[PDB]
RNA sequence: CGCGGGGUGGAGCAGCCCGGUAGCUCGUCGGGCUCAUAACCCGAAGGUCGUCGGUUCAAAUCCGGCCCCCGCAACCA
RNA sequence: CGUAUGUUCAA
RNA sequence: GUCUACGGCCAUACCACCCUGAACGCGCCCGAUCUCGUCUGAUCUCGGAAGCUAAGCAGGGUCGGGCCUGGUUAGUACUUGGAUGGGAGACCGCCUGGGAAUACCGGGUGCUGUAGGCUU
RNA sequence: UUUGACUGGGGCGGUACACCUGUCAAACGGUAACGCAGGUGUCCUAAGGCGAGCUCAGGGAGGACAGAAACCUCCCGUGGAGCAGAAGGGCAAAAGCUCGCUUGAUCUUGAUUUUCAGUACGAAUACAGACCGUGAAAGCGGGGCCUCACGAUCCUUCUGACCUUUUGGGUUUUAAGCAGGAGGUGUCAGAAAAGUUACCACAGGGAUAACUGGCUUGUGGCGGCCAAGCGUUCAUAGCGACGUCGCUUUUUGAUCCUUCGAUGUCGGCUCUUCCUAUCAUUGUGAAGCAGAAUUCACCAAGCGUUGGAUUGUUCACCCAC
RNA sequence: UCAGCGGGGAAAGAAGACCCUGUUGAGCUUGACUCUAGUCUGGCACGGUGAAGAGACAUGAGAGGUGUAGAAUAAGUGGG
RNA sequence: AAAGCAUCGCGAAGGCCCGCGGCGGGUGUUGACGCGAUGUGAUUUCUGCCCAGUGCUCUGAAUGUCAAAGUGAAGAAAUUCAAUGAAGCGCGGGUAAACGGCGGGAGUAACUAUGACUCUCUUAAGGUAGCCAAAUGCCUCGUCAUCUAAUUAGUGACGC
RNA sequence: GGCGAAAGACUAAUCGAACCAUCUAGUAGCUGGUUCCCUCCGAAGUUUCCCUCAGGAUAGCUGGCGCUCUCGCAGACCCGAACGCAGUUUUAUCCGGUAAAGCGAAUGAUUAGAGGUCUUGGGGCCGAAACGAUCUCAACCUAUUCUCAAACUUUAAAUGGGUAAGAAGCCCGGCUCGCUGGCGUGGAGCCGGGCGUGGAAUGCGAGUGCCUAGUGGGCCACUUUUGGUAAGCAGAACUG
């Protein structure tokens, strides 16, 4: 359990359409970056909405362009599955273990993932973990 | 367009060759440096021209090129298509820089490449001609009008030597007969009288 | 970084080396009765606002990690701190490093 | 602004010369310092532990503390204006004898030496050395040939 | 001369991010159905991932040059 | 539940 | 005259191809019980003594390559200090001292320490 | 109440703000720019430590499927490979590779080097005292082959002593100490910090921009040299590509020397004078000058160069003389 | 010396308003930092007399299936 | 500013506001045809789409957060730990005459051009009725017409 | 605070916060000024750190005060009877990678022709059923050849940097050690004695402490040198 803390501090304005941002206390993906300098001649300010990582939830934010914003750090790896019982999917570790704790999505993500399970085809499950929460939000098939 | 040339005439940088620290060098103007026939036998063009520099100056690969077409142009004209062959003996290496400046100022003013040069020392040959001895008058000649495509003072040369080659002319015949210059293309191969006797054999069978 | 569960290392007490139980250590509980704190209590109070710095300008991306290590003597259970290098991930007793071994993609 | 490296411009000071490279000569650890005698410093890029910094490379210092692997010398180092006699560490690797020094105390003793014959035979052996006298007269003999004609050569263009 | 966003089957666009396997819709082609066309049904083919290098065991993906196409900025006298 | 269409003249 | 063991300097010793090698040695060489280690007694370790200098190795050779050294290059290039020197400049000459590097042309081809051996 | 700094004015931008490699850098060392080419905030239980064996990149030849490319063998192979990363240096019975064992990446007091004020931090060098690893042993090793990879006071937190104090004494909790780590200040010797002002203010500054003048002349304008070519033919009547040498300050830039206890800013209007690189007019030379017209050039600035529509316009454009 | 005149005195008037610098301000703004009037809300007191209700918590029983197979797997979860 | 238009709060224990303080004071000698707070700006004709964001508002069964006081448990006590859970926040609904916002690429008609038509990405919605080089258009002195001998002006038209 | 049909308007010539007194001689890294004479010495615009860049702290450069020593004589007259150092050379020795040079030496760049030709490809021809024959052009190899390098180099200067040129030396005898060790071995230290030709030239008297101001905007020239077309431009080195 490294030290690392979650909280990752990065500068505003190198932070592009891509970049991961926490935003109120939310981990966030940027979708839209507009700088603007007001006054004749004064600092310019960046304006950047993200929409969360988790929820669809966007999140609004203004900064001056040399201010700093913490970054989120985030564990990402894709697992396969195997079973779904009382809404707990049981999933398969590439060091050989099984931990059958996380959740289905509560969407029509979720919905048709179980589906997939149920008719049976190449399947794996992506598990992000930012902060302290967890989401399983993507789904993947081997060819 | 082109600054003037006087504006990159004098050696001024240290050379600043085309490099994996200096990328997007456009081309030099000059490609083609050795014209005429260049696969004449060293002892077909025994006369050889040379223009010497008299100047410590940058040559742009624009002049160079100017200067060769010029050259040669009358050559073709004086002694056939065919009746000779130009080597160009510097090679543009050095490149120029230009700071754009278009409507900030001195800030960041490291110029980016904007063509190449031949730094010629005095004395440094700039293009020699070899032809036959009864074409000597068309070579200065010749030459005469590539200096007006360059700055500075030049000065036309007929070498002593035997064609392009490093050995004097008066006493090249002797060394030929005496099997120590093997006529090899376009020069001569020096033959040292030592290294393995087989090659003594081999010469003199 | 992998760094064992166990190593023998040299035992203060004991004088001599020992095997030695490697955990991490973590920071422990604010006490509100340090001294600091009390006199930081008694500053806040009443008007006035924020008294002291409030540190903002935050620039480590890391932390250096400090290994507590116990000495497995049950006479000598003494515990060491051992700091090691500023590393992004961390954990103890991990799989070893195997070679000459597929990628497994 | 330079960095402030510790090996910064040591390109080739500290490269090996050509064809020089791999193992260190055996003699260079069978050379023996003791306390008082003058070593040169000349750092060698093969073993880097025991390093003398740039500035000491090329100095000259006195020996004063000798150990397993390395010798403490005092060299002096000029630090803008004033001179200061710094103590380094540093492997043997990276010293030599001064030659200089081997000299003059061959001829300490060798005036030492002198000075006994000097005095078992009256003769006074001159000790101190003296600069490079103006040359004494002489004669210089034609043996018949006369001296050659010296004339300049016409310039010649060589382009 | 700056800053950013992109170039991926015939068209539009994912995949990037988040290195291991190029996908969605439409179109194209072949066979049904129909008297015939479309609709509908069953299938199939199709991409140098702008180009050149580098990293890597492995590059559409990471990094660096060049080309192309689009936006933003250019203020106080 | 839910589909549209059928080039010009010509008995 | 020369070897072996351990070397110092680390090509004047390296590299290619060749000729020769008495003696002792060093080798190759024979074998796997033991010691030891291998897919393989090839290597490594061990036990030997039928054969051979074929090889290694040693000495020599080669208008040999390399290397070392000298000449030339050349008082050339460059350079310390100086001038109310020249020249529009670029640069150049002089005075005062220092002084290189190719190509090209010769010569050389290990020296040596300690200990032990061999050569009527 | 705050709203950093540097900066060829300031803002935007960048970080040249803390560091590392090669260069600049002028053969000790030191040496600047918003100089050039790059890199850093990591990574590693081994990629640390020791020992052992081994030799790498590449190429040639050969060998079922097997092919440019799978694996096996021989030969050549001074490193043309690899050593985490940028680069430079270093390294071949190794510093590379493979294997075995390990925790010298441990505990402790000083000295020294680097930056340097010769302070600190960081990093490093050589020892010493313990306790260990490895190897037969010599020996090597207190992190990474070397040159970067990091952080004061206060505070908090943890670890060590049958430790000191906790206030009249005693027991216990608690709190405070001493020593060593960590939590972090990246503006990296370390404030806790958003804008606007054309409604603006003060102290100043020609240390510093906007106008004038100066230097410069890329750019703008004008001229020359050579002569491929154009010109029914014919380089040069008139032209002049590829090149190349200049002049001017009538454009714009570049610079910031003068002026910020003030040199009134654009344009017009009015008025004088001056320059010539001559449009006309006087005298001429040349023609691809029959005449007329036109073009080129010389002496030449004496004299003249206008009336209006649109535009604040300089500039344009058109109408008319 | 007189009347004029407006080329010059980089004429006078004013410690440049522009611009920059100052670890100098002020007017205004806000997702700047730190506070605050007010306001919302909870608690304690003033704060009394009746009446009828509820919840949590702990203690012990003896029950809690059901498309399915068994014919009650009360529901699981182990050692079995 | 204005009439006109629209929106919002409030039935008095109230709305809006004053005040250091007195449940003091203004509106108020008032009572929804009233008072208070905003926008727009006569008349005429219209006032489209968007509740994703930010406001505002409604709701509070219930989960997630949530202070002081209280309650419990351990302890010699200081103290610690737990349970409990106000408003607010979060969660959900409404609201644009609240603040405000209102899209790209490609193909296509039997001359050509163009594109009613179709494909595809995509938003909370993709700018509707209108109007225009406008006191609002860079390019720009836009293009056409008119006005003049001549128009960077004017006017009419056109509108990616 | 008022008041405003709203211009930040008006509120006693005052308004984007009136006027009066006080706090208050408010603070200013900023501008200006800073008063007699002579005498002697005499700078700095550089280093490091600083929310530091118009300022400071720090070292340097300065002055003042000293102190510790060295150097005197043949004579009322006349008359002889070195402590140490250095903006320098010399001698010895070490250091270096610039100038230049080099590329038929590595790395990188780069022009031409020649000869081979195993393989590899193409053109083309015979053959043409099949290989096959044959020629060419390339690639490839070999020997040559043109031209280059701040971030290349085998070589390699000039100028330059360090050190040494004795009495703290040398020579001989002895002793101590817990370090080291086959060994009175090695090393170091201590004690006693002996030895002056003061062991290159030239010049000069040195050593040492305290207190300390101003400065910390610089600018120019030769030569070297970076950016820039260039600049009475911007930035360095060296000495003046
Ligand atoms: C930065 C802080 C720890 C530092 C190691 C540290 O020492 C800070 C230091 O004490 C500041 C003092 C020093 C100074 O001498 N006197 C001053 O009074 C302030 C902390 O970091 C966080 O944990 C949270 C970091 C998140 C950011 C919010 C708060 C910082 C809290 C922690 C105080
Ligand atoms: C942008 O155009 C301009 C800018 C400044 C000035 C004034 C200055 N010019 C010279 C002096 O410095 C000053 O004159 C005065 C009186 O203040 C004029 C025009
Ligand atoms: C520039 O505009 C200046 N001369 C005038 C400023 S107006 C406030
Ligand atoms: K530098
Ligand atoms: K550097
Ligand atoms: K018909
Ligand atoms: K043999
Ligand atoms: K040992
Ligand atoms: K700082
Ligand atoms: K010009
Ligand atoms: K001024
Ligand atoms: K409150
Ligand atoms: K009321
Ligand atoms: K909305
Ligand atoms: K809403
Ligand atoms: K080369
Ligand atoms: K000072
Ligand atoms: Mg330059
Ligand atoms: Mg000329
Ligand atoms: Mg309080
Ligand atoms: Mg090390
Ligand atoms: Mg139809
Ligand atoms: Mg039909
Ligand atoms: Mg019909
Ligand atoms: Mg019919
Ligand atoms: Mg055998
Ligand atoms: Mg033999
Ligand atoms: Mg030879
Ligand atoms: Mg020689
Ligand atoms: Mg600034
Ligand atoms: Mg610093
Ligand atoms: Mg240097
Ligand atoms: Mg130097
Ligand atoms: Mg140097
Ligand atoms: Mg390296
Ligand atoms: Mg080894
Ligand atoms: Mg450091
Ligand atoms: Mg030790
Ligand atoms: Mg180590
Ligand atoms: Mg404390
Ligand atoms: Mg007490
Ligand atoms: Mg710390
Ligand atoms: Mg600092
Ligand atoms: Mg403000
Ligand atoms: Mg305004
Ligand atoms: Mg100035
Ligand atoms: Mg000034
Ligand atoms: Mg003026
Ligand atoms: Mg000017
Ligand atoms: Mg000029
Ligand atoms: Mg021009
Ligand atoms: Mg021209
Ligand atoms: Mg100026
Ligand atoms: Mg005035
Ligand atoms: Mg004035
Ligand atoms: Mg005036
Ligand atoms: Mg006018
Ligand atoms: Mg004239
Ligand atoms: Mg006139
Ligand atoms: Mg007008
Ligand atoms: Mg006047
Ligand atoms: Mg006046
Ligand atoms: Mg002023
Ligand atoms: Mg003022
Ligand atoms: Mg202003
Ligand atoms: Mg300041
Ligand atoms: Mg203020
Ligand atoms: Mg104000
Ligand atoms: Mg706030
Ligand atoms: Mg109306
Ligand atoms: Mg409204
Ligand atoms: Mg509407
Ligand atoms: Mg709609
Ligand atoms: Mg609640
Ligand atoms: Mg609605
Ligand atoms: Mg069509
Ligand atoms: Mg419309
Ligand atoms: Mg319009
Ligand atoms: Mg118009
Ligand atoms: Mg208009
Ligand atoms: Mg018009
Ligand atoms: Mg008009
Ligand atoms: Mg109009
Ligand atoms: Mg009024
Ligand atoms: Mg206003
Ligand atoms: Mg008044
Ligand atoms: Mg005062
Ligand atoms: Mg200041
Ligand atoms: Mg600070
Ligand atoms: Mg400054
Ligand atoms: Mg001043
Ligand atoms: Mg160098
Ligand atoms: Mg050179
Ligand atoms: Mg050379
Ligand atoms: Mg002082
Ligand atoms: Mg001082
Ligand atoms: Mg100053
Ligand atoms: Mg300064
Ligand atoms: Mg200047
Ligand atoms: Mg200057
Ligand atoms: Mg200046
Ligand atoms: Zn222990």
């Amino acid at each position: 359990d490294a030290g690392a803390s979650a909280t990752f501090p990065m500068q505003c304005s190198a932070l592009r359409k891509n970049g991961f941002v926490v935003l109120k206390g939310r981990p966030c993906k940027i979708v839209e970056m507009s700088t603007s300098k007001t006054g004749k001649h004064g600092h310019a300010k960046v304006h950047l909405v993200g929409i969360d990582i988790f929820t669809g939830k966007k999140y609004e934010d203004i900064c001056p362009s040399t201010h700093n914003m913490d970054v989120p750090n985030i564990k990402r790896n894709d697992f396969q599955l195997i079973g779904i019982q009382d809404g707990y999917l049981s999933l398969l570790q590439d060091s050989g273990e099984v931990r059958e704790d996380l959740r289905l999505p509560e969407g029509d993500l979720g919905k048709e993932i179980e589906q997939k399970y149920d008719c049976g085809e190449e399947i794996l499950i992506t598990v992000l973990s930012a902060m302290t929460e967890e989401a399983a939000v993507a789904i993947k098939a081997m060819a | 367009g082109r600054r003037p040339a006087r504006c990159y005439r004098y050696c001024k940088n240290k050379p600043y060759p085309k490099s994996r620290f200096c990328r997007g060098v456009p081309d030099a103007k000059i490609r083609i440096f050795d014209l005429g026939r260049k696969k004449a036998k060293v002892d077909e063009f025994p006369l050889c021209g040379h223009m010497v520099s008299d100047e410590y100056e940058q040559l742009s690969s624009e002049a160079l090129e100017a200067a060769r077409i010029c050259a040669n142009k009358y050559m073709v004209k004086s002694c056939g298509k065919d009746g000779f062959h130009i080597r160009v003996r510097l090679h543009p290496f050095h490149v120029i820089r230009i700071n754009k400046m278009l409507s900030t100022g001195m800030r960041g003013a490291f110029g980016k490449p904007q063509g190449t040069v031949a730094r010629v020392h005095i004395g440094q040959v700039i293009m020699s001609i070899r032809t036959k001895l009864q074409n000597k008058e068309h070579v200065i000649e010749a030459l005469r009008r590539a200096k007006f495509k360059f700055p500075g003072r030049q000065k036309i040369h007929i070498s002593k030597k035997w064609g392009f080659t490093k050995f004097n002319a008066d006493e090249f015949e002797d060394m030929v007969a005496e099997k120590r210059l093997i006529p090899d293309g376009c020069g001569v191969k020096y033959i040292p009288s030592r290294g393995p006797l087989d090659k003594w054999r081999a010469l003199h069978s | 970084v992998n760094v064992p569960k166990t190593r023998r290392t040299f035992c203060k007490k004991c004088g001599k080396h020992q095997p030695h139980k490697v955990t991490q250590y973590k920071k422990g509980k604010d006490s509100l009765y340090a001294q600091g704190k009390r006199r930081y209590d008694r500053k806040q109070s009443g008007y006035g606002g924020q008294t002291k710095p409030i540190f903002r300008k935050k620039a480590k991306t890391t932390k250096k990690i400090v290994l507590r290590l116990e000495c497995v003597e049950p006479n000598c259970r003494s515990k060491r701190m051992l700091a090691i290098k500023r590393c992004k991930h961390f954990e103890l007793g991990g799989d070893k490093k195997r070679k000459g071994q597929v990628i497994q993609f | 602004t330079n960095t402030k490296g510790k090996r910064r411009g040591t390109r080739y000071m500290f490269s090996r010369p050509f064809r020089k490279h791999g193992v260190v000569p055996l003699a260079t650890y069978m050379r023996i310092y003791k306390k008082g005698d003058i070593v040169d410093i000349k750092g060698m890029g093969t073993v880097q532990k025991g390093m003398p910094h740039k500035c000491y490379h090329g100095k000259t210092g006195r020996v004063y503390n000798v150990t397993q692997h390395a010798v403490g010398i005092v060299v002096n180092k000029q630090v803008k204006g004033k001179i200061l006699a710094k103590r380094i560490n540093v492997r043997i690797e990276h010293i030599k004898h001064s030659k200089s020094r081997d000299s003059f105390l061959k001829r300490v003793k060798e005036n030492d030496q002198k000075k006994k014959e000097a005095k078992e035979k009256g003769t006074w052996v001159q000790l101190k050395r003296q600069p490079a006298p103006p040359r004494e007269a002489h004669f210089v003999r034609t043996n018949g040939k006369e001296p050659e004609l010296l004339e300049p050569i016409p310039y010649e263009f060589m382009a």
